[PDB]
């Protein structure tokens, strides 16, 4: 059947002006000054004379995943997603198994990363690097990415 | 039914129901339909001045001062001759069937009655394909609006004669369909070798009809139809318009039941991969 | 204590031998192994014992199993008035598999189990494929059902009764 | 709408177990009273007999209703034999046997409706059950053979041989 | 344009790291029971997202949950007749949802396909076949497109044909 | 190393009583099944009917023989056995939301509730009117609550949370216990005072448990991350991640070596060095079995000690959503494998 | 010039086609598809009347209790009713369906699915069968002394429905669905005949029970007082059919008997074919007219109408008619003695009408319909479609929100 009373409170949402809901927790020291990530002029300088494995840790060393603000976060994404792009195949096995575990961790967030926004060839290197952290790492490399609730 | 059918059935269905009926000695019965085919067309099936001994088999064709012209109103008089009478009130032509003073061999005049689109159509060909036999070049075309938003340019040449549609598809989905059935038509001489050449123009128009008036979108189609002579001949003239009016709908046809061909595929294939899951229920 | 039913049931599943050669095939190994290996004899004639001369408690054959589900879609599918006389699934390749599977089991299994499924609940499954077939139409199944009642009065004359009392 | 039922119980008939000990019209001898009236327990069944096969639902109302459903269930069983005969005087003879013999009563196996049924506690009321349902198996089969063979062959009609297939619901004394 | 092999590897792997599920209660309703990918009231239950792609188009979406995961799919169109074949395809995948047990009956914007699995589909179904549809899905999905496209030209030569041959 | 398979759908807890004669397993429905141990069978005794919705937690009192249930209908129940049936007692919880875990008391005169009301009660008993009143203890958490253990003192309680926490606070009850004694956790320990919270917040708490000294708490993650606060070595805190699937429950065996069980279908063991202070994985436990390859063929939720306490245990016992219980033999294990070494 | 609407009753035996503005429909055939037994070859199919004699074809029934099962066919049923029947280019002409009220939303959502996309017809309304049928009993009626409120019995093939009418407003809340029709009666009466009357051939029992039905079956007042009147006077009862078998030309004759009665007794006792089911119409209707508004109960019996096929019976409404009026004068009785018997209540004036046109009524409602310019507005339209989805046709009158 139908109704022919006023029925438009029940279009209303309460739920939205809530006390209950959650609140998760930032670094307060961070948001006056942020952690100022790879700098790079220091990876690129490592690149223009081809060390690759010292500006490949120099990436990872610096990460700022303590800060708030996003566009250091972008600029951090794109001097490491810069530098596994230009690594010779051969060569990833042989940086890759350097790493501690606190690093391979951190690089499977920023290969998770480079799959949102792809260039022309972008991600045929990072399914091969995802191939080998995964060989170190395991899957608990990337369960630590999903559990992450601070971004890189 | 891959053809579609020329003759309409509710006329061959009605006529020969009071003609099987009266000619039993039965009374017969009073009669009122309207009813529709491709085209445009409305029909009306009616007993005049109430007179239940007469049935008077009109339609209402538009366009039909695009057909008047090309002598479309003798060739119909060449078929059925007695049975044309004065157009009813609102529609361009008029049979008139006499249940009392019928003729032995209903099924010619009943089979002549449901091909009376075809009739009305079969004029701008007739005159055409002569133009070729008797050599004459330098005539005018034909334009034919067929539906508001088509249009059926005909033409004649030394030794070929040249039909034009310039359909259109409303979807998306049936241009792009369409194109697939049209690339097919113009190979058609791989297997038929002795049929007509085909061709399609997306958007814009042939070169012959540019100045002409012609419309361009991003959805109409232009297509031709080159009839050389062992079609437009005596002999075969008859059998090529009887397909050459059911073009623009066999191609629609086909596109609409093309895609109950894909539903009917898409059922099975999901059917095939529910095979898959199933291995993961124990 | 019950070896010798047990392995008929094992035999018969995973190489589809009938109830003869099943017995034939234990008698022939036992026979084999107690004679080349005397070592052995006292276990082995306790197995043959147990074949010349019942199932554990819940342990249910595979022929009789079969025999529910075949008998029990035949009378669904008898019951199915609107797919009998109005017919829109497909319906002979399914039938001809579960005639034939009944088919192979009259004929090649134990009689005893063929007899008390096909006499249970006073012949309740033998009468229904009597009435599906002055259902069915189609003589590719009218065959096979010739086959399997030609099967079916081989084991017991009771349902030689029931079958020429009926239609 | 419901099937029909027995109108005949009244507060002064005889109780047998959970049943009706309801007058009978026979020769036979047995513990039923004799019935001076025109229609009895067994000349309902066999009007209500061709209609209450079709049925699916009984709810029983009264102790008459036992006895109606336990002749209904034994009309099914006369006309699997009288279809095989070939005269009156074959079907006669053929539903004296049948009375004779010794089927289910309440309590045992092979009757249908043990639960919904009482069996007698004391022997004797057992001798009286088996001697009441006997003196029912024999006019029932008696009245029957009247009504199936057509008089103008002498053997069975296709108008009571078609509901040989017709269990009262789907029981059976067997 | 990278290789097959390596991403429904990578794929493969995100699977079973984001099926670590358990039942859960609801928070904010009284003895709800819901995915929470899906109603997305308790952030904290909420994993984050994470992306998969061999190319620009190409691409799957994993957003887990405690007790629910989202695996959004998107498939390559390279031409106009590849879209609205697997359009359709879908939709008459879609509306056998309830017997495709971990499927959407609407995608997620953005993507052809969306699977949804909870905590009672490891619990009752074998979470390591529910990964091996959804790869094989992902293998086969572009060969029975092209099956399709080769039909429909198929069959327009026949329509062709049977009008043509006529004249 | 066995495997006795109840039913094919999950167990979402069990409990044993003191003997370990009889086991009370939830599967997957409102009902808590009673299965007794008849030689190397398995036969139910009693079924208890009473609640309106699914079980999460049960707990059995060893010396008073009092089950103790938890569901999601809001609803807890004290059972005791009298003559030959089990009869509930009602509880009190005064929780709007649905409930997760419960675990009895040492002493057996409390048990404490988890919940998605975002609190723990800590209920007792009143003899007044025969219910099981509760109090709360909801000052710091913020989300639902998913495992519990009680300290050795029976008034000290760890909780692991969706929160990313493992906090642990003071479940004292003036009407029933006097002033407890100090420990190396804190000296003031009112009712509902947050001792220790943990620093790490990624990834949620599932499993808990007190070590049998009182001075170790290890606490599990879907993070991947098991770990463990010594009060000895100023409440410090050490992880140890690892390169699989999650864990969903512990216990301590020993004093130093631990036992966890979840995702990855068979148990694993943890060694602690206070010495060096951090964790070591001391190798998978079952040997991969002669798809998965273990006896577990699903997830495990739950593990419990059997023989030996956590002092030193010899047999612990594995519930999973496989519809299965399996007991394990720590000493078999140990002559098992011959690399393996339980510290 | 302007084009009528396209009326499509498509139904579990027979469907209706035509334009409207017209009386009776232009068609009239089964709801049947004859198919062989990949390419081009999805389209040798035949339907309606051209598809029980094909002898190399498989004829399928696709609809069953007024739904559809397979639209894998019915979407080959309806290319055909509109490219080779009705000859319609659907993109011009609007079309007016049917569906009962018990049809499942997703199937009317896969109707409008394809009608829009397939077809691409501009406009669309699915309509309540027995709706349209009480319409059409209204132009029988007087003018101006129009009855808006009514209730109506649809018996067909499928499925059998009681459908108030109060004012004008369907009172959906109260709609009753029982699934007997003329199926069931067709399968009953093929049940009987194959226990007595062996001889029929099995390809012509379907054949045989309808004939049997149509013609020589009717209503009882009373059951087993019919069976003493064809034991008792047999050959005043018993009627004889020759048919004709199909394969060797002889004839075959059966006797008519008890099969004339007890296929339409199962409106009265149903549970003779579904178990599922004990109630009779002549009750269903007074529960359907006890659950409706107290103001509107007198007029809802004073005109009940019989539409469908499966109330051509004869006898059937004089059985109704009484079966109520039992129901109803002891209601009112009852009611006397409670209050304490100083009013004696006015007599209700049941009335159950029978009207001329059944085989195509409801068609007749959608025409009507159909040429108004209020059709036209409340049709759904492509452009709907393409905005809100195939869910705009969801909602029935049967259920709210
Ligand atoms: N005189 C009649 N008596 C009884 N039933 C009839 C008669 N004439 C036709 N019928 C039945 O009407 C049924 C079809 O009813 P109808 O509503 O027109 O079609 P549908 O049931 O498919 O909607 C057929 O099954 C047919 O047997
Ligand atoms: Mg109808």
């Amino acid at each position: 059947a139908r109704n022919t009373l006023s029925s438009r409170f029940r279009r209303v949402d309460i739920d939205e002006f809530d006390e209950n809901k959650f609140v998760d927790e930032q670094e307060e020291a961070a948001a006056a000054a942020a952690e100022p990530g790879p700098d790079p002029s220091e990876v690129d300088g490592l690149l223009r004379q081809g060390d690759m494995l010292r500006a490949f840790h120099a990436a990872l060393r610096n990460s700022p995943v303590n800060t708030k603000n996003q566009a250091v976060k972008e600029r951090a994404q794109g001097v490491v997603l810069k530098v596994l792009t230009n690594f010779k195949s051969s060569e990833i096995e042989q940086a890759v198994q350097s790493l501690d575990r606190n690093g391979v961790d951190l690089l499977m967030k920023y290969i998770y990363k480079g799959f949102e926004k792809p260039t022309e060839n972008s991600s045929a290197v990072l399914l091969q690097w995802h191939e080998k952290a995964l060989a170190v790492g395991g899957l608990g490399s990337i369960i630590r990415v999903l559990t992450a609730r601070k971004t890189v | 039914m891959i053809l579609l059918e020329v003759n309409n059935r509710i006329i061959e269905e009605t006529l020969a129901l009071k003609f099987e009926n009266a000619a039993a000695g039965n009374k017969p019965e009073a009669v009122e339909v309207t009813f529709a085919d491709f085209d445009g067309v409305l029909y009306h099936i009616s007993n005049p001045n109430g007179d239940k001994t007469k049935v008077m088999v009109s339609i209402s064709l538009k366009f039909y001062k695009e057909l008047q012209a090309h002598g479309a109103d003798e060739l119909l008089k060449r078929v059925y001759g007695s049975f044309l009478v004065n157009p009813e009130s609102g529609y361009n032509v008029s049979l008139l069937y006499d249940l009392e003073n019928l003729p032995a061999s209903k099924d010619s005049i009943v089979h002549q009655a449901g091909m009376l689109k075809r009739n009305c159509f079969a004029s701008v060909f007739e005159k055409y394909f002569q133009f070729q036999e008797e050599g004459k070049e330098g005539e005018n075309r034909a334009v034919i609006h067929y539906r508001d938003d088509e249009t059926m340019y005909v033409e004649s040449k030394k030794d070929r004669v040249t039909v034009v549609f310039s359909t259109v598809f409303k979807d998306d989905d049936d241009v792009v369909i369409g194109k697939v059935f049209m690339q097919e038509f113009k190979e058609g001489r791989r297997a038929s070798h002795t049929a007509p050449q085909v061709l399609f123009s997306h958007r814009e128009p042939p070169l012959e009809l540019k100045d002409t008036d012609a419309a361009v979108g991003d959805n109409i189609g232009y297509i031709t139809f080159v009839l050389f002579p062992r079609h437009t001949n005596a002999s075969a003239r008859d059998n090529t318009i009887n397909l050459i009016h059911t073009f623009r709908d066999y191609l629609h046809y086909h596109i609409k039941c093309s895609k109950a061909y894909i539903h009917t595929r898409m059922r099975a294939k999901t059917s095939d991969f529910l095979k898959v899951l199933n291995r993961a229920r124990p | 204590r019950t070896i010798g039913a047990e392995l008929m049931e094992l035999v018969r599943r995973n190489t589809g031998l009938s109830h003869e050669l099943c017995r034939v095939a234990i008698g022939i190994i036992v026979g084999h192994i107690q004679a080349s290996v005397p070592a052995s004899s006292p276990v082995m004639e306790q197995v043959l014992l147990s074949l010349v001369e019942a199932l554990p408690s819940g342990q249910v054959c595979h022929d009789q199993q079969r025999l529910e589900v075949i008998f029990a879609d035949l009378a669904r599918r008898k019951d199915d008035a609107q797919q009998r006389s109005w017919a829109l699934y497909e319906d002979e390749g399914v039938i001809r598999c579960y005639l034939e599977e009944l088919l192979h089991i009259l004929t090649d299994a134990d009689p005893e189990v063929c007899k008390k499924m096909c006499k249970r609940n006073e012949f309740e499954s033998v009468l229904a494929l009597v009435a599906y077939y002055q259902m069915e139409h189609r003589a590719s199944l009218r065959l096979l059902l010739l086959k399997c009642f030609g099967a079916m009065c081989s084991l017991d004359a009771a349902i030689i009764s029931t079958l020429v009392s009926s239609v | 709408m419901p099937a029909y039922h027995s109108s005949l119980m009244d507060p002064d008939t005889k109780l047998i177990g959970n049943m009706a000990l309801l007058p009978i019209r026979s020769q036979f001898k047995g513990p039923a009273p004799r019935e001076t009236k025109d229609t009895d327990i067994v000349d309902e069944a066999i009007y209500y007999f061709k209609a209450n096969v079709f049925f699916k639902n009984y709810e029983i109302k009264n102790e008459a209703d036992r006895t109606l459903i336990y002749i209904t269930l034994y009309i099914s069983e006369c006309l699997k034999k009288l279809q095989k005969c070939n005269s009156k005087s074959q079907g006669e003879k053929e539903m004296y046997t049948l009375g004779i013999t010794n089927f289910p009563i309440p309590g045992e196996p092979g009757f249908p409706l043990n639960a919904i049924y009482a069996k007698p506690a004391n022997k004797q009321e057992d001798e009286v059950m088996r001697a009441y349902l006997q003196q029912l198996r024999q006019e029932t089969g008696l009245r029957l053979c009247e009504k199936v063979f057509d008089p103008q062959n002498d053997k069975p009609s296709k108008w009571w041989t078609c509901f040989v297939k017709r269990q009262f619901m789907n029981k059976s004394l067997s | 344009t990278a290789t097959l092999r390596p991403y429904l590897s990578a794929v493969r792997a995100t699977l079973q790291a984001a099926l670590c599920l358990e039942n859960f209660s609801s928070q904010v309703v009284e003895r709800h029971n819901k995915p929470e990918v899906e109603v997305r009231s308790s952030k904290e239950l909420l994993l984050q997202p994470v992306t998969i792609s061999r190319n620009e188009k190409e691409k799957v979406l994993i957003e887990g949950s405690i007790n629910s995961v989202r695996v959004s799919i998107a498939v390559k169109q390279a031409d106009e007749i590849e879209k609205i074949l697997c359009h359709k395809f879908m939709r008459f995948m879609m509306m056998r949802a309830e017997n495709f047990f971990i499927l959407r009956r609407k995608p997620v914007e953005g993507y052809d396909i969306s699977f949804l699995i909870t905590n009672f589909h490891t619990e009752q179904m074998y979470k390591h076949k529910l990964v091996d549809f959804v790869i094989h899905f992902m293998e086969e999905i572009d060969k029975e497109i092209s099956e399709m496209k080769l039909s429909v030209n198929a069959r327009a030569r026949i329509v062709a044909e049977e009008f043509l041959k006529n004249f | 190393m066995a495997y006795h398979s109840f039913l094919v759908e999950p167990i979402s807890c069990h409990a044993w009583n003191k003997d370990r004669t009889q086991i009370a397993i939830c599967p997957n429905n409102h009902e808590v099944h009673i299965y007794e141990k008849s030689g190397a069978k398995w036969t139910k005794v009693h079924e208890l009917k009473e609640h309106n919705g699914q079980v999460t937690g049960i707990d059995w009192a060893p010396e008073s023989n009092r089950i103790v249930t938890c569901g999601t209908d809001r609803n807890a129940y004290v059972w005791t056995l009298k003559g030959r049936t089990w009869k509930p007692t009602l509880v009190i919880l005064r929780i709007n939301r649905a409930a997760r875990c419960v675990r009895w008391a040492p002493n057996e005169n409390k048990f404490a509730v988890g919940s998605g009301s975002r609190v723990i009660s800590i209920c007792y008993f009143e003899q007044e009117n025969d219910w099981w009143v509760c109090k709360h203890i909801k000052k710091p958490i913020r989300s639902t609550v998913l495992s519990l253990d009680w300290h050795p003192n029976n008034v000290l309680l760890a909780a692991g949370s969706c929160d990313f926490k493992c906090r642990i606070f003071s479940a004292y009850i003036k009407e029933v216990e006097e002033r407890p004694a100090p420990t190396p956790w804190g000296s003031k320990m009112p009712f509902g005072e947050l001792m220790f919270e943990s620093s790490s917040s990624c990834g949620w708490v599932h499993g808990v448990c007190f070590s049998a000294s009182g001075s170790r708490v290890a606490w599990v993650s879907h993070d991947s991350t098991v770990c463990l606060a010594d009060a000895d070595k100023k409440m410090a805190v050490a992880t140890l991640a690892s390169e699989t699937l999650p864990l969903l429950a512990l216990t301590f065996i020993t004093d130093n070596s631990l036992v966890a069980a979840g995702h990855d279908c068979f148990p694993v063991l943890f060694t602690y060095d206070a010495a060096a202070g951090m964790l070591s994985f001391g190798g998978r436990l079952d040997v991969p079995k002669q798809g998965l390859d273990s006896l577990h063929k699903n997830s495990v939720s739950q593990i419990s000690v059997l023989s030996g306490g956590k002092a030193k245990c010899s047999q612990f016992c594995t519930t999973g959503m496989d519809g299965g219980m399996s007991i394990w033999d720590v000493k078999s294990l140990e002559s098992a494998l011959k690399d393996l070494k339980i510290k | 010039g302007r084009l009528p609407a396209c009326v499509v009753d498509c139904g579990t035996g027979y469907t209706k086609l035509g334009y409207a503005g017209n009386t009776e429909p232009q068609f009239i055939i089964p709801s049947c598809i004859a198919i062989k037994e990949k390419g081009v070859d999805d389209l040798d199919f035949f339907i309606g009347d051209e598809a029980i004699e094909k002898p190399t074809y498989a004829t399928k029934w696709p609809i069953r209790h007024g739904i559809v099962e397979d639209w894998d066919l019915m979407e080959r049923f309806m290319e055909q009713v509109i490219f080779k029947y009705l000859r319609a280019e659907p993109e011009d002409h609007y079309f007016l369906l049917t569906e009962p009220p018990l049809n499942t939303p997703e199937n009317r959502e896969y109707t409008a699915e394809i009608m829009f996309e397939s077809f691409n017809v501009p406009g669309l309304y699915i309509a309540v069968q027995a709706v349209l049928a009480l319409a059409a009993s209204w132009t029988s009626r007087q003018v101006g002394e129009r009855t808006l409120t009514g209730t109506v019995i649809d018996s067909g093939d499928g499925v059998t429905h009681v459908i108030p009418v109060a004012e004008g407003y369907v009172i959906g809340s109260c709609i009753k669905h029982i699934p007997i029709a003329g199926r069931d009666i067709t399968y009953f009466i093929q049940q009987l005949l194959r226990d007595r009357e062996v001889g029929i051939p099995p390809e012509q029992s379907l054949e045989t029970a309808k004939a049997v039905k149509e013609r020589y079956s009717y209503v009882c007042p009373d059951l087993v007082k019919e069976f003493n009147k064809y034991d008792t006077d047999g050959s005043k009862w018993i009627k004889q059919y020759t048919g004709i078998n199909a394969i060797s030309k002889k004839e075959f004759s059966i006797d008519v008997g008890y099969e004339r009665f007890l296929g339409p007794e199962i409106f009265f006792h149903p549970e003779f074919a579904n178990p599922d089911f004990t109630q009779p119409i002549s009750e269903v209707v007074d529960e359907v007219i006890q659950n409706c508004p107290i103001d509107v109960r007198r007029p809802l019996y004073k005109n009940i109408v019989l539409s469908g096929g499966s109330t051509m019976f004869r006898d059937f409404g004089r059985r109704l008619q009484r079966d109520l009026k039992r129901t109803v004068d002891a209601r009112l009785k009852l009611s006397e003695e409670l209050s304490g018997g100083r009013l004696k209540p006015k007599p209700i004036d049941v009335q159950v009408i029978t009207h001329h046109m059944q085989r195509y009524a409801v068609w007749f409602g959608g025409s009507m319909l159909a040429s108004t310019p209020e059709f036209y507005q409340v049709c759904h339209t492509k452009k709907d479609y393409e905005e809100i989805g195939p869910s705009i046709c969801r909602h029935n009158p049967v259920f709210g929100v």
